[PDB]
This record gives C-alpha cells, structure tokens and sequence, in this order.
C-alpha cells in the first residue's frame, strides 16, 4: 500500500516542525527559549493526538490549560487552534484533517 | 539598460534619502518608464519584487510607482509569487499595508501568466488566513477566487467564511468567495470579481505580444 | 481494510495544516528558507 | 453545450459525405460560432485536435474552419500539442499539407499559452526535419524560431540549414532562422517573424481577458 509513505511524510515533518518550535519559535515567545519550546510541543502533540481520538465528536476535544499559557494564545492567534467559547481554559485543534471528499 | 537602473535603485535602497549623493526620484522615473516600455523580465522582476518586499530606505511613493508599472515580459515565477505572498499581512518585517493591496491586485493582473499557478494552491492557506485583515480583504478574496479549487473548500474555511461574513455585516467581497465555495459544494447555504484596471491589462496585452515575434 | 490508509494520509493533512499556520504566523521570512518554504507550502 | 455539437461532428466525420442522411456543416458552423464566442477549454481542444488530426471524412473547408477558430479559453496542454506534431509530414493517417501549415501557424499564435513550452523542445528534431517540405516551411521556421534553445544548434543542424537556403536561392524564412542559430553561435555565414494575424491575436487576447475575473 502507500501507506507508510503518509506515514513516513508525517514523521519526517513532524521532525521537521519540532526543529522550528525550538530553533526560531521558542526564542521568540521567551521575549527561557527551552522550556518554551518544550511546552508548546507537548501542547501541540496533545492537540493533535486528541482531535483524531474524537473522530466524530467534535465536542470532547478540548484539552485543559494553564490559565496565562502564551502556546495557547500564540496557536489560536496562528489560527491552528480555537479556545471553547464558554471558557478560555480548554482548547481544541481547527481540524484541518477533515475534508467532505477525504 | 534596464539592470543598470535596478543596480543603482538597489545601492540607494540600501541608504538612508538624506545621505544619498543624488536625488532618486529622477532615477526612479526612468526606471518607471523603461517598464512602460519594454515590461520585466522574469529576472528583473525577481529583483524588483525583492526591493518591494524587504525591509529599505526606499519610499512608499517610489515603491507604488513601481508596483503599478510592473508589467511582466514573458512570464512569472513562482520565486516571483511567494515573496509577494510571505510579505501579507501584519509583522516588522512586511511592507505597509497599502503596498499589499497593490501586489494583491498585481497577482491578480499577471495571474494568467504565472508559470505555475499552483504554486498559489500550495499557499491556499496563507492568503485565506489573512481575510480578517480588511484592508486587503477585497484584493484578497478576488485572488482566492481564481485560486479556490475543490480541495481547498474544507468544513473549516466554509465556517470560518460565514463567520467573517456575518460578523462584518455582510461583505460582498466575503459573499463573492462564497459563490466560488458554492460552485464545488452546492450543500452550502448561499461581486462576480471584474479585471481590477482594464487600461492595464490592455497595456499588458500589448507588451505580450512581443514573446510571438523572433 | 482501507480505512489504515486515510488515517494515516490524514494525520499529514493535521501536520501539515497546522505546521504552515505556525511558521506562517511566526512573522519569520519563511520565503527565503528552504526549510522554512517546505514547511509552510502545501504539495502540489 | 459545446460537448453536444463535437459529439455530433465526431459522429459524422466516420460517414462519407455523400453517405449522410444530413448535411454536417451547420453543426459545424454552430461549433465555429461557439468557438468565437468562448473560446474551448482544455478537454473540448484536446477532441477538436483529434478531429483535425485524424483522417475523417470532413471536407477541408470544413478543417480549415474549425482550425482558423480554435481559440482556447486557458491553456494548451501538452496532449494537444503532441496531437498536432504527430500529424506533420508525409503518411498514410496524417492530414494535409495546407492544414499542418494552419496547425504550425497556430502552435505559433498559441505559444504563450502552453503549459509547458518545453514540450516543443523535446520534438525538435521532428520539426527541423521537415524544413525541406516548402508547403509547411514558412510556418516551420517561425515556430522554429520560437523553440530552438542552444541545446539545438547542433554543427548539422547549422549546415542543414545552410545547405537548404543555397539550394533555394534567396528564402527569407530560412535566413530569418539562421539570424536565431546565430545568437548562440558566433561563428559562420552571415525577415523578423511577425505575428501572422494580428486580428486573430487581438481576438484571441479578449477571449483570454476572461481568465481574471471569477
């Protein structure tokens, strides 16, 4: 199959992504530059790993967050993630791996 | 003739207007004309799109003088494209927003003649992301909607677009993307975008015709 | 039998979503890096 | 409503003439209209290139027809192109000499609009090796003009061409070619080609006009 080409495209890019969260991304949200990004990685993993586990219940993925969480604001502010809109302290991925004709 | 003018424009894009051992202006309008004349090759338009996407001393009158006289010869590249593309939108690095609109507005003039237009297809995100920014929103959908194929009509940017709409009373530019949308996926929930400048797609025109003589 | 497919096939439709937002939304000239253009640019 | 009418001319161009139960042409002048009017999209170019390719049993007042009206609304893909050049020169399937020299003038008229240019270069041994057939030679050489690239010019190819001209006399078309092979190469012996119509050209630029709205 040409299955583990989708699969070896998303390791290589996740690899890829993970270079740029702490090369560029994690320097520039301290303005320490680790730990930055070591949080948002972890808070993009749980993003994503969540929004595939709901399949089709759109409404259990929400993952918890810390009250001033600057990944938080700077992923919904990138448009890759949305707060709920009845508080602020659970957020979702936008789903970009739905499509009608998928 | 032309590389000439670009290579002094670029020295001078490099220093400040009062430190410069000569006025610009006159060497701008030169350049202006010579585009008028003979359009821009693909390498000199490379050049040119550098000096109106980086960060320079150049002025924003100089640099909208060369956005409007910027006729292609042949063809543009996707090089060409995606400076203009990573320049939209708000960051220290990006020209003013006045300026976008204008690059907005040329991709849309030259859209016919880039080399590859998919190359906006692969970016599809980037400029739909930006439609929140209202002044280039109009250039903005206009573009989007030479650029919308099924792929690009996802569940999100379908919500995301009635959102917008809804929430600045009815865009009819918003409307008109959403036209576009329709005509993939009718299930959705219901200005046919005109050529922006007909004198310049006329002068384009003629400036085209070169590339059938040899 | 098929569904192991578009799973993994989606999974770099999230990654790649969201991947381009961030680079593009990190104000970083993403243009003029190979490794910043493959980021953001979807495939053709 | 353009696939109806092809669908008809297909059908009646396998039944001789004097065989049909009703005269094909003013389909085929219905088709020409709509050709004038909107132009033919990839796929309908990629039927009519097949219809003026392949023997059939049209008249040729009929193929000229179609041919002087074959305006493509955006681009022309490689197929078509490789359609047209497989039907040049002498054999049993291809068409007539007077309508590869229409298909050459128009490769010529449609070049800008290619999807891939280059695809010319990868046939163009094909098309040299047909300058000595004089019916197609002034077309050729223009097309040829456009396409040679320095990868071409080979030494028998510059001697072909310099065996031809001497044993025509005096053809403008072929020093109008060897003027081309003489840019990349300085050195050997010492008419600018036109747009063959302009109206055609100007006909066909406002038909393509509409590629930038939406």
């Amino acid at each position: 199959r040409q299955k583990d080409e989708w699969a070896k495209k998303t390791s290589s890019l996740m690899k890829q992504l993970d270079w740029f969260i702490g090369e560029h991304l994690g320097a520039m949200l301290a303005a320490e530059a680790l730990a930055a990004s070591a949080e948002m990685r972890d808070l993009i993993e749980q993003l994503m790993n969540k929004l595939v586990e709901a399949g089709g219940d759109n409404s259990a993925t929400y993952v918890e967050i810390p009250r001033e969480s600057a990944a938080a604001r700077f992923l919904v502010r990138s448009k890759v993630a949305m707060f709920h809109p009845n508080d602020a302290r659970r957020l979702r991925l936008v789903d970009f791996g739905r499509d009608l004709d998928d | 003739g032309l590389p000439r003018l670009i290579d002094a424009i670029e020295e001078a894009s490099k220093i400040p207007a009062k430190r410069r051992q000569t006025p610009i202006k006159p060497t701008i309008e030169k350049l202006t004309t010579h585009l008028y004349t003979h359009g821009a090759s693909p390498d000199s338009l490379l050049r040119l799109a550098d000096l109106l996407t980086l960060r320079n001393h150049l002025d924003q009158a100089s640099l909208a003088a060369i956005t409007r006289n910027l006729y292609p010869s042949s063809t543009v590249s996707d090089e060409v494209v995606l400076r203009f593309i990573g320049a939209l939108g708000h960051g220290q690095l990006k020209p003013t927003l006045a300026l976008q609109a204008l690059f907005l507005r040329w991709l849309v003039m030259v859209y016919h003649l880039l080399e590859n237009p998919g190359v906006l297809g692969q970016v599809y995100g980037v400029l739909f992301d930006l439609l929140d920014t209202a002044a280039i929103r109009p250039q903005l959908c206009h573009l989007l909607a030479l650029v919308t194929r099924r792929k690009h009509v996802r569940p999100f940017r379908i919500q995301a677009i009635l959102t917008l709409s809804r929430q600045t009373g009815g865009d009819p530019n918003l409307t008109g993307l959403l036209r576009v949308f329709k005509n993939y996926y009718p299930e959705i929930i219901v200005s046919a975008f005109k050529h922006p400048d007909p004198q310049w797609r006329q002068h384009l025109d003629e400036i085209q015709q070169r590339r059938s003589e040899a | 039998h098929e569904a192991e497919m578009k799973s993994n096939r989606r999974r770099w439709r999230i990654m790649k979503g969201a991947a381009s937002a961030i680079v593009a939304g990190s104000g970083i000239d993403w243009v003029r890096d190979e490794r910043l253009r493959d980021l953001v640019l979807d495939l053709p």
